């Protein structure tokens, strides 16, 4: 079990680990996040109470190094950092803990959600996804848009997710312009997952840190890279029966995590409706539709 | 995007532009078996492909063939328009290739955008007109080629015949939306109208009748009359 310290909480802010949150007065004495599970990503994240705008937060691994939080008084934001000296850290958690000044990180022993949300989720794959080179952990917010999003704009702060587009070159070998339109098999299996991605699992991971985004900073272009990696798979007929078993729970955990009041706001109607009961594999997401019609059967 | 009432003029400047209209591509009789089930038989089609300002109509037509063999044939017919015009702007000059290509049913906007993605500057748009370009098959020398083909085909046409030489393109457009709206609403009466008067003939290299100034007019009265007439027939004013 793995310490994120905090120097301080100079500003009164509501801060998220993974789908847990709480908040915490201005000057309060917190001093970090203990208990926090060894083997799975994790993001730390923040709303300042003053300015609910800019949610933002930090993706990371507790195994790539001793990470902390310390607040920026002249960026405003609550930072994080990599402490080098393992000793000194060492000693500052020490302490915070035998002063009781943490939160424990609240797993709960039958609750698989976070490993369900983060299963094929890897650091090394988001630190390509979000650039920054000299930190081990990234800084995602709520206004970073994607490279796709800057084709139609500084590219240092973006998210370079996979560009899919239905209606490219890329999407539509010639001669096949109706069939690879109709079926995006081709699409999917030969050019995204054979040339791309090179398997499923990163396939899989990049939905799922694309939803991750959305769901926890309102990332509107996190969003749109759900869904679209969504619609790839339905509107392929021929598609490994694994990955469509896998997608089924990937799905479903989602959908069971979404706050019900932000549905309006996070689901695209034309893609579920399109994927479930009009799609190729409108048969093949059992649960998934299940857990739609029960929770959200307006959207449909 | 979209082309209605308020940039109508645009049609008649001088960026090349094409309307696609694909209403009789796929066409069919439908027929009792006789098992009394019921079946259809395609006929030939074609696709009217028209650049407004100059009358130039490329009709390209549809054999019967082409559907031979093949499933969801309404939704195809979309897919083969689609191709056919893609083929044709490839081979035209560079300098002869369309700016824009304006489909008279919103059904064509994904097919022919993904059949033109080699040409990225070639813009694909819709239009509130409800244009009555189905009616081609109502000019008789149209008709005539597309039902005697037996096998692919292009054929070349002025729709406007010379009226250019005498009228704007703005008005030989409002000219012959208003022959075809008269054909697509009562095709008996709008010929009668045409061909009543057997001095007046159809040029060898010409779609309509050889009429004077003067008569277009009256012609030109003749089927708005038709077309209001129909239209008190239908609604009883
Ligand atoms: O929290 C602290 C201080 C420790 C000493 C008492 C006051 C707080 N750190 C300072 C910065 C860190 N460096 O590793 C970690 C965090």
């Amino acid at each position: 079990m793995n310490t994120v310290p905090f120097t301080s909480a100079p500003i009164e802010v509501t801060i998220g680990i993974d789908q847990y949150s709480f908040n915490v007065k201005e000057n309060q004495p917190f001093h970090g996040i203990k208990d926090i599970p060894i083997g799975h990503v994790h993001v730390i994240h923040f709303q300042h109470a003053d300015n609910s705008s800019m949610r933002y937060g930090y993706w990371f691994d507790c195994r790539m190094g001793n990470f902390y939080i310390q607040y920026d008084p002249k960026d405003g934001l609550y930072k994080m950092m990599e402490e080098r000296d393992g000793a000194k850290f060492e000693n500052i958690v020490h302490n915070f803990k035998e002063r009781q000044m943490m939160v424990s990180y609240p797993k709960i022993d039958e609750d698989d959600t976070w490993y369900n949300l983060t299963e094929f989720v890897q650091m090394d794959k988001i630190r390509k996804i979000v650039r920054k080179d000299e930190n081990q952990f990234s800084y995602v917010d709520s206004s970073m848009t994607t490279v796709q999003e800057n084709e139609l704009s500084d590219p240092a702060h973006s998210l370079n997710y996979t560009v899919i587009n239905f209606k490219s070159r890329e999407a539509i070998r010639p001669g096949h312009e109706m069939e690879d339109f109709l079926d995006k098999s081709y699409y999917l299996n030969t050019v995204m997952l054979q040339g791309i991605f090179k398997n499923s699992s990163n396939y899989f991971g990049e939905l799922q840190f694309a939803f991750l985004n959305a769901m926890f900073f309102g990332n509107y272009g996190s969003s749109l890279q759900w869904h679209a990696m969504i619609e790839l798979i339905c509107s392929s007929a021929t598609v490994p029966k694994h990955m469509l078993d896998k997608l089924d729970e990937i799905l479903y955990y989602q959908i069971k995590t979404l706050p019900e009041q932000y549905s309006d706001i996070l689901l695209n109607e034309r893609v579920w409706n399109i994927c479930l009961y009009s799609s190729f594999q409108k048969n093949s997401l059992h649960n998934t539709e299940k857990i739609m019609e029960n929770k959200y059967p307006e959207l449909l | 995007g979209a082309m209605n009432s308020s940039n109508y003029a645009e049609l008649f400047n001088n960026d090349i532009k094409l309307f696609v209209d694909d209403t009789n591509v796929y066409r069919v009789t439908v027929h009792k078996t006789f098992e009394g089930n019921v079946a259809t038989k395609a006929i030939n089609g074609c696709i009217f492909t028209l650049n407004p300002k100059t009358g130039h109509l490329f009709l390209k037509i549809i054999h019967t063939s082409v559907w031979a063999g093949q499933k969801r044939l309404s939704q195809l017919a979309k897919w083969k328009t689609a191709e056919e015009v893609s083929a044709l702007v490839r081979s035209l000059p560079k300098e002869e290739q369309p700016k824009q290509i304006i489909v008279t049913r919103k059904a064509m906007l994904d097919p022919l955008e993904v059949h033109m993605l080699d040409f990225p500057n070639i813009a694909i748009r819709p239009t509130e007109l409800r244009l009555p370009f189905s009616a081609a098959m109502s000019i008789d020398k149209l008709s005539d080629v597309v039902m005697k083909a037996t096998e692919p085909q292009m054929v070349l046409f002025n729709i406007y015949d010379d009226w250019l030489d005498r009228i704007s393109s703005y008005t030989a457009f409002s000219r012959l939306t208003l022959l075809l709206r008269a054909l697509k609403t009562n095709e008996e009466s709008a010929k009668m109208i045409l061909l009543s008067d057997p001095t007046i003939t159809i040029k060898s290299y010409h779609l309509w009748p050889s009429f004077t100034d003067e008569q277009w007019i009256t012609i030109e009265s003749q089927m708005r009359d038709l077309i209001l007439t129909e239209y008190g027939r239908k609604y009883n004013v």
